[PDB]
């Protein structure tokens, strides 16, 4: 329903319409009356001698929408003053009315599933980045790419668990207390918005590193024998420059346009395309190269051949990302269970497939286990 | 000093590396092809913008066993068959279970009965394959039999490494075939096949 | 006069087996048990020369152990300075084929030959601009496969035409041709003292030839299969083999026969390259099967291993003065092990 | 030394049978590859039956398909070859070659160019 | 012929080369054990050199 996240902006915003409320007042008659100010929880105007004050619970609480009639009550003594009980503590406040849904809570199952399956696909795609870096065998264009693709991997798994730990950090942090200014100081600096953005390109130089293994593979499948230094630099740009190209725009929009809630409220729809359409485009590129190199497989077969077809395919799909066109309100649960279990263990499918089982890397760890046989 | 040598071998080093990435770029790009049925007759030709590079010994002893050693590496043999057609057999058997042409794909090109193959009276006309028009039946079922006793061969021991294009007689088929071996080995990288 | 005249020559190789015989009372194997073997002997590569596009077939060491060429059917004659890596020369060839190359002893010169069977010799001396093709042998009508300097003025070549042919280089005609091989010639290798050589052929025999004679004194036919590579050993009264039956031999200019077979149960890949270290103790050996294996000349035991070639290993040679051994493979890379 | 000693031959009337056995030193014969070759008058050489290593490959041209049958004994290093149902165009010079190298299915013995691991020949008149 | 002058031109040179001196075998082990011995301790190969002179480090 509601996160922390979004609690915290949605008090920002009972912050500023309490504080305009206040100015906005008239100034009362009779002096002898409390001094309006805000308790961090909800708005206090001027407080009537001998009588309570009497206003709507909070919009921002995660609960208000169970009981929203509920109301906050705080007494003011015959003095003119809140009921403070004594000179250092806070005053006095009748607030049981509403006590009492994240998504961090009721999604727990499906959270350690995707973090264990991002782990897991770090660990494998570490452990292939340093097989195919040792041996010195395999060092070639596709491997090249394999280990682009990786890194691209990495950075992806690596953004989800720095993001997963400043949350589980800021959260803990949060931890029965509201004043949350230390919240405002990081929500309101520059670094959060720039570690956003290096999340958002993270995640498509992934999609792009994808796409490069898919028309690296169409390149070497349906043209001929290109100029390999020159496609390599060209690969290593789309890989990690193009994705610059769409995600820089999309921060530089957001940051003109919007400037609010680092970045996390779309609220427009068309600032989420103009980062989401690169995305789709390499997804549908993608699809387009799985299908032909399908086919191609098709026409080698036909020159029985359902198990080779089938195992071929099984490979191919977390190569190029291919569940992406199946993945891309109501019911959106099992779509988003199947879509982030798939993609947490992507990394570690395209691993294993491609260095732990791949025959020439599988030759190259006997050929080394013989150099240890004669040491 | 030292330096000044080792910064102007470093230089001759560089000059030298800028050079052989260019000729790797050519060499790339050219298919080499050894053609059997100076000591050496070079073709070159060229369909669809890539190079074929055909080698055709010349001046050479009829023990071939060591020098077709230096071919392991070409993109495709062309057998070429003009009784002959039994020593030509006998040639490609010899090619195809050679230990260092096992990774080296063939191309068959037919030519030019009854009493040297025993087992032609009881071969038959394969269906999986269709005449050309205005070819008489015999004629289609003694050219198929050539064909598939070469492929007998050619699918003894041939585990998917290597395969064997037959033909009947072109320079878009050797391309056509080329394209082929190349898209298969690319295909055997990524454990697609 | 075929069949008796057939029966008198097997009567002679009757008579010179009995001859060889009379000598054989001992063994080396009997007479060098007594040795203390060497032991696993390590070699690590020094440096990996990179930078040939095609496999490479043939190398050959300079006498100052300091430059190398290599020859790479790619159609490369590039020369390596051992100690920095970096390439020197890159010679372009006019046949892609190379199978043979040699560098002059002074260093002036260097040669390559193939299936052209031209062997070409290039000026390294370059007066006036680069490396040019100084002079060109042709006359051989099989394939150049090994090719020694004795010095800048004259030449050794072999080709598949069965014969071996010392070349004037100044001339560009033949000295004097070795016609007594009737296999095709796959490697030579002179004498330290350049007054003899001993060229291996697919006859399974191995001859001994005179320079200046050009006349066969000795053979040798220990082999049960085609001879590739031979080098003498550094005595230069003796020499190995090495044959695709899977088993180096070491034949004596004296005993006129085999003294000691380098031989292994698991071995049943042929002998592509061989080559003595300084002291002629150590047999190092190419193989079929990915690896090099160093031999004991002695002890007839393998003392080391240079498995470090992810294909074929093709040419293998040591340093005049013994300092490292480069190995050169299939893989496009030179390996220096010491 | 490798050397191949054929025996048997000489003069058989037509549709008999003949054994040729050839005497193989030099080598082992168990891991080698073996194979008989002929050549008629007035023509090349030609191959005409192989056996594998410990006799499991066994092939034949079609000339000879049935008629003839080679076998091979590693206990004496020996090689046999019965013809049966001699044809008049039968006759040849019998040769037996050898593979060049051993544990390789390859064969280049066909050559005219006296193949070094081939015996001298019987003549087989029929 | 040819097949028949061959066949005397090889019968003659291996006539030739018959008669040469031969040496015990023996004798010719010790001599190359003599030189493998004399020569064991310049080989860098049978015994590796420090680092601190090996031009190849
Ligand atoms: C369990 C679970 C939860 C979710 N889910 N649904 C939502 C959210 C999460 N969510 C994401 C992480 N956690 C979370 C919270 C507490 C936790 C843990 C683990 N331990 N503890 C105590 C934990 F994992 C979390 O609850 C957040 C609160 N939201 C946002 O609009 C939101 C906050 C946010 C913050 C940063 C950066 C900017 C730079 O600085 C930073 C501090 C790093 C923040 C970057 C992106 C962000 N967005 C987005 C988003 N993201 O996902 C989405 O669907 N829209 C859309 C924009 C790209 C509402 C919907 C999804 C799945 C599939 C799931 F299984
Ligand atoms: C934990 C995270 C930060 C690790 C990051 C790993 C990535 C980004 C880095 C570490 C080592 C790098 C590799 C080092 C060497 C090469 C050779 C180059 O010709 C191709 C790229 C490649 C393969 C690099 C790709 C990027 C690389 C894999
Ligand atoms: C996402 C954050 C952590 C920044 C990391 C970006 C990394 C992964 C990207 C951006 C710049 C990239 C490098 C740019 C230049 C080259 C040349 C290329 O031929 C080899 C890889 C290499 C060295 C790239 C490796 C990957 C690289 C380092
Ligand atoms: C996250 C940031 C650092 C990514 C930077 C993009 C990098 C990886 C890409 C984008 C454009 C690429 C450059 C494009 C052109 C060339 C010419 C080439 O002959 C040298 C490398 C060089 C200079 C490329 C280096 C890598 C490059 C800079
Ligand atoms: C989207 C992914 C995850 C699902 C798998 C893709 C499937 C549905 C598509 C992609 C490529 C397609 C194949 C492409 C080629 C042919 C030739 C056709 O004459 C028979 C079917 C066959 C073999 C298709 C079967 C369906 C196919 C395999
Ligand atoms: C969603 C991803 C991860 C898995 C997709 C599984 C399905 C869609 C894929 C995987 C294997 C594929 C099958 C592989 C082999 C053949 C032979 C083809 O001639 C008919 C289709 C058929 C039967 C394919 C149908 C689609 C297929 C079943
Ligand atoms: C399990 C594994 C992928 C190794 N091998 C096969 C073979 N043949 C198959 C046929 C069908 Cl129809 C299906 Cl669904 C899966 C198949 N898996």
């Amino acid at each position: 329903t509601v996160s922390l996240w979004e609690t915290v902006q949605k008090w920002r915003e009972y912050r500023r319409q309490c504080q305009r409320s206040l100015t906005e007042d008239p100034p009362p008659a009779t002096d002898l009356f409390c001094n309006r100010t805000f308790d961090e929880y909800a708005c206090w105007p001027d407080g009537e001698p001998g009588s309570f004050v009497n206003v709507s619970c909070p919009w921002y609480l995660p609960w208000a929408s169970s009981v929203p009639q509920g109301h906050v009550y705080r007494f003011c003594t015959a003095e003119g003053l809140w009921l403070q009980k004594d000179n250092s503590s806070l005053p006095w406040r009748d607030l049981s009315e509403c006590e009492e849904s994240s998504p961090e809570e009721q999604l727990l199952f499906l959270y350690i599933i995707y973090t264990v399956g991002y782990a897991l696909s770090f660990s494998a795609l570490v452990i292939a980045s340093a097989i195919l870096l040792g041996f010195r065998h395999l060092h070639c264009t596709r491997n090249y790419i394999h280990l682009n693709l990786f890194a691209s991997f990495i950075l992806r798994a690596l953004s989800v668990f720095i993001k997963d730990a400043a949350l589980k950090w800021m959260y803990s942090t949060a931890a029965q207390q509201h004043q949350w200014d230390g919240l405002l100081s990081y929500q309101d600096s520059l670094s959060c918005r720039l570690v956003f953005l290096l999340m958002q390109y993270c995640v498509a130089a992934n999609y792009y590193w994808l796409l490069v293994e898919g028309v690296y593979l169409y390149t070497l499948l349906a043209f001929s024998v290109l100029s390999e230094q020159w496609i390599f630099r060209l690969y290593v740009s789309i890989g990690w420059g193009v994705p610059l190209l769409f995600v820089v725009p999309w921060g530089i929009v957001k940051y003109l346009y919007e400037d609010e809630g680092c970045w996390t409220r779309n609220s427009n729809m068309n600032y989420w395309l103009i980062i989401r359409l690169p995305i789709l485009f390499a997804i549908g590129v993608n699809f387009l190269i799985f299908v032909r190199v399908i086919c191609i497989v098709v026409s080698k077969l036909k020159a029985d051949i359902k198990c080779r077809l089938a195992k071929s395919t099984l490979t191919l799909i977390p190569l190029l990302g291919t569940h992406e066109v199946i993945f891309a309100g109501t019911l959106r649960f099992i779509k988003l269970f199947t879509e982030l279990s798939f993609t947490s263990f992507q990394g570690l499918m395209v691993a294993i497939l491609y260095c732990f089982v791949n025959n020439e890397v599988q030759l190259e760890f006997r050929k080394s286990w013989e150099r240890w046989r004669l040491e | 000093d030292q330096r000044n040598e080792e910064k102007a071998q470093r230089e001759a080093n560089k000059k030298i590396e800028k050079q052989l990435q260019k000729d790797k770029q050519v060499y790339r790009a050219t298919h080499r092809l050894l053609l059997l049925g100076s000591g050496i007759f070079e073709t070159k030709f060229q369909v669809d913008k890539v190079n074929f590079h055909m080698f055709d010994v010349g001046a050479q002893r009829d023990e071939r066993r060591k020098w077709i050693q230096c071919f392991n590496d070409v993109t495709a043999i062309i057998f070429v068959v003009d009784n002959r057609l039994q020593a030509a057999l006998k040639l490609f058997d010899s090619i195809w279970n050679n230990k260092w042409l096992r990774d080296t794909s063939v191309i068959l090109f037919l030519n030019k009965i009854e009493d040297y193959f025993p087992e032609f009276a009881r071969y038959t006309t394969p269906e999986d394959a269709t005449p050309e028009p205005g070819e008489d039946p015999r004629v289609t079922r003694a050219k198929y039999f050539i064909r598939d006793e070469f492929l007998r061969i050619s699918t003894a021991s041939g585990d998917g490494r290597h395969y064997c294009y037959p033909h009947f007689t072109n320079i878009r088929r050797v391309f056509n075939d080329c394209r082929d071996i190349i898209q298969r080995m690319h295909l055997r990288q990524y454990e697609l096949l | 006069e075929l069949d008796q005249l057939r029966q008198e020559a097997e009567q002679l190789k009757n008579q010179i087996r009995d001859a060889r015989k009379a000598c054989a009372d001992a063994t080396l194997s009997q007479i060098t048990n007594n040795i203390d073997p060497v032991g696993r002997i390590q070699m690590r590569t020094r440096r990996t020369l990179r930078g040939h596009l095609a496999k490479i077939y043939a190398m050959h060491w300079g006498t100052d152990s300091r430059l190398l060429v290599s020859a790479s059917q790619d159609g490369k004659l590039i020369i390596w300075d051992s100690y920095t890596t970096n390439k020197v020369h890159a010679i372009p060839l006019r046949s892609s084929w190379v199978m043979t190359c040699a560098y002059a002893p002074s260093g002036n010169y260097v040669a390559c030959g193939g299936l052209d069977n031209i062997c070409s010799i290039y000026n390294l001396k370059t007066r006036e601009g680069n490396v040019r093709v100084s002079r060109e042998l042709a006359g051989h009508t099989g394939y150049l496969s090994c090719c020694r300097f004795l010095d800048d003025n004259q030449i050794v070549t072999s080709s598949g035409d069965t014969t071996c042919a010392l070349w004037d280089i100044e001339t560009g005609q033949q000295t004097t041709t070795f016609t007594g091989h009737t296999g095709d010639v796959m490697s030579l290798s002179l004498a330290p003292d350049t007054r003899l050589f001993v060229s291996g052929a697919c006859d399974a025999s191995a001859k001994l030839w005179d320079v200046r004679e050009g006349m066969c004194r000795q053979t040798f036919t220990g082999h049960e299969s085609d001879i590739n590579a031979i080098c003498f050993f550094p005595n230069g009264n003796a020499f190995a083999t090495g044959s695709d039956d899977a088993t180096c031999r070491l034949f004596d200019l004296r005993a006129d026969q085999e003294l000691m077979t380098y031989s292994h149960d698991n071995i049943i890949c042929g002998i592509t390259s061989v080559s003595f270290s300084k002291s002629g103790r150590l047999l190092l050996a190419g193989y079929d099967d990915f690896n090099c294996n160093v031999w004991d000349a002695l002890k007839a035991d393998r003392a080391g291993v240079l498995a470090g070639h992810d294909n074929r290993v093709s040419c293998l040679g040591v340093t005049d003065d013994g300092m490292a051994v480069a190995t050169g493979s299939w893989d496009s890379f030179l390996k220096i092990w010491n | 030394q490798v050397q191949l000693q054929e025996s048997g031959g000489g003069l058989v009337q037509p549709g008999g049978s003949l054994r040729l056995s050839c005497a193989a030193s030099g080598f082992t014969f168990s891991n080698y590859k073996m194979n008989w070759v002929r050549q008629a008058p007035g023509k090349g050489l030609e191959w005409v039956s192989d056996i594998s290593q410990s006799g499991a490959s066994i092939s034949y041209t079609g000339s000879v398909k049935g008629r003839f049958t080679i076998s091979r004994d590693n206990a004496k290093n020996t090689l046999y070859l019965q013809m049966n149902s001699l044809k008049p165009e039968d006759t040849a010079v019998y040769y037996c070659a050898r593979c060049p190298a051993p544990f390789t299915r390859d064969c280049f013995d066909v050559t005219s160019t006296t193949y070094a691991y081939r015996g001298q020949g019987t003549q087989v008149t029929v | 012929t040819a097949s028949i002058a061959q066949a005397r031109k090889l019968v003659e040179q291996l006539k030739m080369e018959a008669n040469i001196d031969r040496i015990k075998v023996s004798k010719a082990a010790a001599d190359l054990m003599a030189y493998c011995e004399a020569h064991a301790k310049e080989d860098p190969l049978l015994t590796p050199v420090p680092a601190s002179e090996n031009p190849f480090r």
